[PDB]
């Protein structure tokens, strides 16, 4: 099946540069166009850059013209956006978007999109999350002190999905974000990753 | 078999040629045109069209003798070769040459700018409307019609901007405003007018010498005059026989060219109806550069340049036509005229952007060379740290940071265990760079 | 004699902004009833009858003909022509309706709207460069505080004597 | 009395072409200066080409010089914005302009009705 | 380049019966050739890629249900959901792709239903975060609703709700109270007070 993945994002500072690659698989990449679309929750959905199949034709986005640069690898089935001179404004989720084949006689628009990956631009600088855990039924963990804030919780690597309740990471008046994650029950590992960071903590709840 | 050949070549000799060996000739007017729409079982024509047949593919690859090919000249089946494969059998070498009248003048100008002077003492004239003569004013001064770079041929780069085709474009239509020169006039008027002496000078191929002769005018050829102290560069045309793919007698018609036409005896009879000029067969050649006017078209052939054979030849051809009429006429100016021939010549413009970028020529010439860079672009863009491992009663897992030195990293790593509630015996492992602590 | 003739009734009159400068009988234009406004400072129009002498010639519209004197202000008088305070000589001014004016405007006539500085007396500034309201550069192009420093005259036929085509010599002695 | 009304454009596809004409009404189209802007759903108005009656005989932004041309005819009082090459970036409204000014130093800025373009980018087999 | 503005902002419904979202385009983004209008309509599930549903405004992509239908014209869209069902509950973009591409500001759709009695639950910070030197302690709500919630503490709170899931169409809650050590240590009893529509926990 049409698969799209994104790697390379993470965190860095203004000003500087940036590279994200999208892997394609399950469909021809030299025969698409390939659109490069970021999301922030203050910006919604805006496209940013298209390149043709044959490389021949691209567009950039108003915002984001003169400094961003769209290519790819057509026998590597890669799709690879360069940013330079990153402002703070540049802070959103990138997705790799398949143009199908001539929406001008079947119309048929960007269909398959990637699962995206966070972009963050800060002068502060990365910090490993602490994890804490909660004694209970309901129990959870709590993570503290994290920059930026992707994470990703889950628990007993996955192995339970019903009842987990994970909140959307806020802003501490400290600079950092934290959040905490639960589940309801009638033992108890919750996995917590960040990673630009690299961090993988596996933490045990007891009373 | 059928033959087209141009009005000017000999025809009626051609014609004992065929009866020799039945044979017909024509001579229909347009036809280097009427050949591309209507498909005769051979056309006689220069060597520059014959690329464009090919790549139609209304002319047959001829199948050739290694022996025959000694036979010719090998500039001649270079000339008439198309990606490495021979499309058309060679016939004649002509090019331009300028016949002046004895009696006129004794010697004839070594310059273009003694040209007006002698001209406004008698108070030259040629054909106009066909940009091969006119070309090699043009190129005198560097301008050409394609970049030829290590024998291949950029069709991206066309050389009749340059500012010595402006210079050569200018002195011509300064001729022309200068009552030296009708702009209307063409091929048979200018013959016309030199049997009868009226003109002292012209520009012309070997073909016409016969007509002269019946004019038993005394007439002298020599190498076309200098412009700005650079010769002038004509277009070497090879005049060969190119077969037909759909020729029903393709084999009939190649026997015949290769027996009969290309001999001592066929060649000799073409010749006196009309002067083919330099020959491609080796020995007619020899014993025919004794007279004179054969070393003169040969000197004008070095001294040029040979036609491309590339198939983006007929429609520059048709573009520096219009440039020439654009200038010829007055109706606009010369620079004006070279960026339209250079708008035409680009290929894969539509033929709307085409006319839009012709307009936008005509309303504003101010910034024509930043219309010409804008569609030459829309022309090319159409073109087909240090790791930690805990291990804890409560937490298990890794973490990198960016540190410089193993104390700060040490250091850090064991303010983030306590601030993680961590608290045991800690080892380091600089191989791996691995700070693990566990309890 | 002096070639009047070439001066005050030729068909041309340039721009004021690129007024024509011209180098060389008084009393028949002090008399000649044909003449609006006929102001001399520093002599007497009847005493005329000098070893330098000047025309000046331009047009301008009604309500700025009085900005031709020695120490006034306005934008013919800075951007376009100034004459100097101790100036010796004077001014002509006659309408020109019959003339300049064509039906659906003549919009010929220009006049300089911006310059960095005003002009010293006496001299005629005929550059055309993108004046810099601001202080980002123009580059010769358009854009905000990038404006370009001529305007010109609207001289409908049905315009009132202060926006009239007035036709401007000036003798300088 | 002063007039100005746009006409031309509409939908082009990119690398199309298009002629946008401005008619006048009140004035000869021979004056100090005539000028073509063009305004973006979103965003300011801003400067495209203009032709003058002195100095140099046009001028043109930096983004759209080479691509689009202005000229003037003054047998049917026009003005002419030819636009080569067209690119995505060209959709806008366009306006013709005049600077005139009344009696007083307060420039009335006479606009157009302004003509729509629309540069799509579809790909077709 | 066109814009798209989307209203309304956000809206909330229950399930069974028919919402309406419009979408004003700048200019009309009907291509002349093919007669045919370019705008889609995207439907984005929290934390999800957005997902095509609707294309030329008026045809329904494979596999979309029967209850989205696209229509409108000129300069002004709509999209319609006869039957909402709780796991529509997504943000849905309108997303013109005639002239460049843009999308609209987002439609966020909530599903209605009825009062939820909270689950109120009391997690007293860990030892681990008191030899850190700060404690935190939490009060947790599941399975909520409305949104509106008021919670007291009783001895720089910081209140977190997460998006409404679309199985149940319930909330959960966090409030979290941050002292020092030393804060925490002067103070015995830690409780919250909870006030809704549909409590107060303690410990010492
Ligand atoms: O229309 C220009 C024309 O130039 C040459 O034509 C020559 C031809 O080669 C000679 O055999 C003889 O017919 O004189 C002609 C004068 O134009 C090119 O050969 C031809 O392709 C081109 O169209």
């Amino acid at each position: 099946d049409v698969q799209l993945v994104e790697s390379g994002g993470g965190l860095v500072q203004p000003g500087k540069s940036l590279r994200l690659s999208c892997a394609a698989s399950g469909f021809t990449f030299s025969n698409f166009g390939m659109h490069w679309v970021r999301q922030a929750p203050e910006m919604g959905l805006e496209w940013v850059a298209y390149i043709s199949s044959g490389s021949t034709t691209k567009y950039y986005g108003d915002t984001v013209k003169g400094r961003f640069t769209i290519s790819r690898d057509n026998p590597k089935n890669t799709l690879y956006l360069q940013m330079n001179s990153l402002r703070s404004e540049d802070t959103a989720m990138y997705y790799c978007a398949r143009r199908p084949l001539y929406d001008g006689d079947y119309g048929y628009p960007m269909d398959y999109w990637g699962q995206g990956t966070s972009v963050t631009v800060s002068s502060a600088s990365t910090k490993g999350p602490s994890v804490f855990p909660l004694a209970p039924a309901a129990l959870g963990c709590l993570v503290k002190d994290y920059f930026p804030e992707p994470v990703t919780v889950s628990w007993n690597s996955g192995a339970l999905t019903s009842g987990v309740h994970t909140f959307p990471a806020v802003l501490q008046s400290s600079g950092l974000y934290s959040l905490s994650s639960v589940v309801t029950v009638p033992t108890y590992i919750c996995n917590v990753n960040h990673k630009p960071s690299n961090t993988k903590v596996d933490k045990k709840v007891e009373p | 078999l059928v033959i087209w050949i141009n009005g000017d070549k000999g025809y009626n000799g051609l014609a004992e040629v065929g009866k020799k060996f039945k044979v017909t000739v024509e001579h229909p007017d347009k036809l280097e045109e009427k050949f591309p729409q209507v498909a005769p079982d051979i056309i006689f024509w220069a060597h520059d069209r014959f690329g464009g047949y090919a790549q139609s593919g209304l002319l047959a690859e001829i199948t050739p003798d290694k022996a025959f090919q000694d036979k010719l000249y090998p500039f001649t089946w270079d000339a008439v070769r198309y990606n490495g494969k021979l499309i058309a059998y060679p016939i004649a070498v002509e090019a331009l040459s300028l016949i002046y009248n004895k009696d006129l003048l004794p010697n004839p100008p070594k310059t273009w700018e003694e040209i007006p002077a002698l001209d406004k003492e008698l108070k030259l004239m040629f054909n106009l409307q066909e940009p091969y003569f006119t070309w090699p004013l043009i190129a005198a001064d560097g301008g050409y019609a394609f970049k030829y770079e290590n024998g291949k041929y950029d069709i991206k780069d066309v050389g009749v901007d340059n500012a010595g085709a402006k210079a050569g474009l200018t002195f011509l239509v300064d001729l022309i405003k200068n009552k030296h020169m009708n702009a209307d006039t063409d091929y048979s008027i200018a013959e016309a007018a030199f049997n009868k002496g009226e003109t002292a000078m012209t520009i012309n191929g070997p073909w016409a010498w016969s007509n002269i002769d019946t004019s038993k005018v005394n007439y002298g050829v020599t190498v076309l005059p200098t412009f700005k102290g650079q010769p002038s560069k004509p277009f070497v045309g090879v005049l060969s026989a190119g077969i037909n793919a759909a020729s029903p007698n393709k084999e009939l018609a190649k026997e015949f060219l290769e027996n009969y036409l290309l001999t001592d005896e066929g060649l000799e009879a073409v010749n006196k109806d009309k002067p083919l000029g330099a020959v491609a067969l080796k020995s007619y050649e020899e014993e025919l550069a004794k007279d004179p006017r054969i070393a003169a078209t040969m000197e004008n052939a070095q001294k040029g340049e040979i036609m491309p054979n590339i198939p983006q030849m007929s429609a520059f051809w048709y573009a520096v036509r219009t440039a020439v009429i654009n200038a010829a006429s007055g109706r606009q100016t010369v620079d004006q005229a070279l960026a339209f021939a250079q708008i035409l010549i680009m290929p894969n413009l539509t033929e709307e952007q085409r006319n839009g970028f012709i307009q936008s020529l005509k309303d504003d010439p101010s910034v024509s060379k930043e219309i010409l860079a804008e569609a030459k672009k829309l022309n090319e863009h159409q073109a087909p740290t240090y790791k930690l491992v805990i291990n804890g009663k409560t937490l298990k897992g890794e973490t990198t940071t960016k540190a410089v030195d193993a104390e700060t990293a040490e250091k850090a790593f064991k303010q983030y265990a306590n601030d993680n509630g961590v608290d045991g015996v800690w080892t380091y492992d600089d191989a791996t760079k691995t700070f693990t602590v566990t309890e | 004699l002096c070639p009047f003739g070439e001066v005050f009734n030729a068909t041309r009159f340039a721009s004021v902004y690129a007024w024509n400068r011209k180098r060389i009988d008084y009393s028949v234009l002090y008399n000649s009833a044909s003449f609006s406004t006929f102001k001399c400072y520093g002599v007497s129009p009847t005493k005329l009858n000098f070893t330098n002498v000047y025309a000046d010639s331009f047009v301008i519209r009604g309500d700025e003909v009085r900005q031709i004197a020695p120490g006034q202000t306005g934008k013919i008088a800075d951007y376009n022509y100034k004459l100097p305070d101790d100036f010796t000589g004077c001014v002509i001014a006659w309408n020109s309706n019959n003339l300049d004016s064509k039906v659906g405007g003549n919009y010929n006539y220009l006049y300089r709207l911006f310059r960095k500085s005003n002009l010293k007396p006496f001299e005629r500034d005929i550059s055309t460069e993108i004046y810099q309201a601001g202080s980002t550069p123009c580059n010769g192009v358009e854009g905000f505080n990038c404006y370009f420093p001529l305007q010109s005259y609207g001289f409908q036929p049905t315009n009132g004597v202060g926006y009239q085509p007035y036709r401007v010599v000036v003798l300088s002695f | 009395q002063v007039q100005l009304v746009e006409s031309g454009g509409g939908l082009v596809q990119a690398g199309g072409s298009l002629r946008l004409s401005c008619a006048a009404s009140g004035f000869p189209v021979y004056r100090d200066r005539m000028a073509w802007y063009r305004q973006a759903p979103g965003k300011e108005r801003e400067w495209v080409a203009a032709i003058y009656s002195a100095g140099q005989q046009t001028r043109y932004a930096d983004s759209v010089k080479g691509r689009f041309t202005i000229s003037r005819d003054n047998a049917k009082n026009t003005v002419y914005l030819q636009m080569n090459s067209l690119k995505p970036e060209d959709t806008a409204v366009y306006y013709c302009n005049v600077k005139d000014v009344g009696h007083h130093y307060e420039y009335y800025d006479y606009w157009g009705q302004g003509t729509q373009v629309t540069v799509s980018s579809l790909e077709h087999h | 380049n066109i814009m798209l503005t989307q209203s309304p902002s956000s809206l909330a419904v229950s399930a069974g019966e028919r919402v309406t979202m419009s979408c004003k385009s700048t200019q009309s983004i009907l291509y002349n050739s093919n007669q045919k209008t370019y705008l889609a309509w995207y439907q984005q599930k929290p934390g999800q890629s957005p997902k095509l549903l609707i294309y030329w405004a008026s045809t329904r992509a494979s596999g979309v249900p029967d209850r989205f239908t696209g229509s409108g014209s000129g300069t002004d869209f709509t999209l319609t959901i006869n039957s909402v069902q709780p796991e529509d509950l997504a943000v849905y973009y309108c997303h013109q792709y005639l002239s460049a591409w843009t999308f609209g500001g987002g439609t966020k759709l909530e599903i209605k239903r009825t009062v939820a009695a909270p689950s109120v639950f009391i997690f007293p910070p860990s030892d681990e975060q008191l030899k850190s030197g700060t404690a935190s302690v939490v009060c947790l709500l599941n399975n909520f609703y409305p949104r509106e919630a008021k919670v007291q503490w009783k001895v720089n709170s910081q209140e977190s709700v997460t998006e409404q899931d679309s199985k149940d169409s319930t909330y959960s809650l966090s409030s979290t109270l941050t002292l020092s050590k030393a804060d925490y240590e002067k103070h015995k009893v830690y409780a919250c007070e909870v006030t809704h529509q549909g409590v107060t926990k303690s410990f010492n």
